[PDB]
């Protein structure tokens, strides 16, 4: 449930941490 | 729309934002309160006096 | 007439929506695209690709927002409590138009002292928000829209059910009164008049 959303949420942020490179 | 641009200016307003809904609020629990109590004293000092102000504000309209 | 599972608060999900508004959303192309099958995570990243700002209605068209299609269509999944508070939590760290649909959201679903519990905390975030009205766009904050949640009728073009008010929880003893992270009034105007006669010498 919940923890799959923390796995999206973190890959989502990891992403964005890229853009921003 | 960047949140952490100029951390005091707005710290500062979000502090007023506070401070005014802290206002609003206090302005709300001291204005029932002053009524209820009115109020209260109103019914604790005597039926007769109770009906002097009812008597009064009958009076003062009607 | 037939009831679904009923919310914390009470209310069937269908009755909260008006009419009017929820057609309007069934209608719009983006929802009919965006919001078919989507898991909680999904969700997730229909937001953070497609919200940048937060309102019921927008324009002569009376399209609706994003935001309110995405509420609604996490008012139809009716997800648990935990979860969406770890959503709000962990989204709201990393961004706010997650924490505005998750307390929008809580303040439809939830009841009074849930809702005030959870949400006025964060009348500390200041973090701000473009909020689109009937006209224009308005700048806002993260705190002002917890405000408006707590002390407003309609919100986000949605009627919002009728609260228990706080004091009446107060004098009832349920709840201990709000606490701002600042003091209460005059001790903050002792404080702060103290510090400024001593910075200024």
């Amino acid at each position: 449930t919940a923890e799959e959303v923390h796995a999206r949420i973190e890959f989502l942020w990891q992403r964005e941490q890229e853009k921003k490179k | 729309t960047t949140d952490d641009v100029d951390p005091e200016a707005e710290y500062a307003a979000w502090k007023l934002r506070e401070l005014r809904r802290l206002r609003r609020e206090r302005d709300a629990i001291e204005a029932r309160e002053r009524e209820l109590a009115e109020l209260e004293r109103r019914r604790n000092l005597t039926e007769e006096e109770r009906r002097a102000e009812d008597e009064a504000h009958l009076a003062k309209q009607k | 007439g037939s009831s679904g599972p009923l919310a914390p608060n009470g209310l069937n999900p269908a009755t909260i929506m008006e009419k009017a508004v929820r057609e309007r959303i069934v209608e719009s192309y983006f929802w009919k695209e965006q919001c078919f099958g989507v898991n909680e995570a999904d969700i997730v990243d229909r937001v953070v690709e497609h919200v940048r700002f937060v309102g019921g209605v927008t324009g002569v068209t009376q399209k609706p927002s994003p935001f309110l299609c995405l509420a609604f269509k996490l008012l139809q999944l009716a997800p648990g409590d935990d979860i969406l508070k770890e959503y709000l939590y962990f989204g709201g760290e990393k961004f706010k138009y997650l924490r505005a649909l998750a307390a929008f959201y809580i303040r439809l679903t939830r009841p009074d002292k849930e809702v005030y519990t959870l949400l006025e905390p964060f009348l500390e975030d200041r973090r701000k928000l473009r909020r689109k009205g009937k006209n224009g766009t308005s700048l806002t904050y993260m705190d002002e829209f917890i405000d408006d949640l707590l002390t407003k009728d309609r919100v986000c073009s949605t009627s919002l059910w009728k609260m228990r008010r706080r004091d009446i929880l107060e004098d009832l003893d349920l709840l201990e009164p709000r606490v701002s992270p600042l003091g209460s009034l005059e001790d903050i105007l002792e404080e702060e008049e103290q510090a400024a006669k001593n910075e200024d010498g």
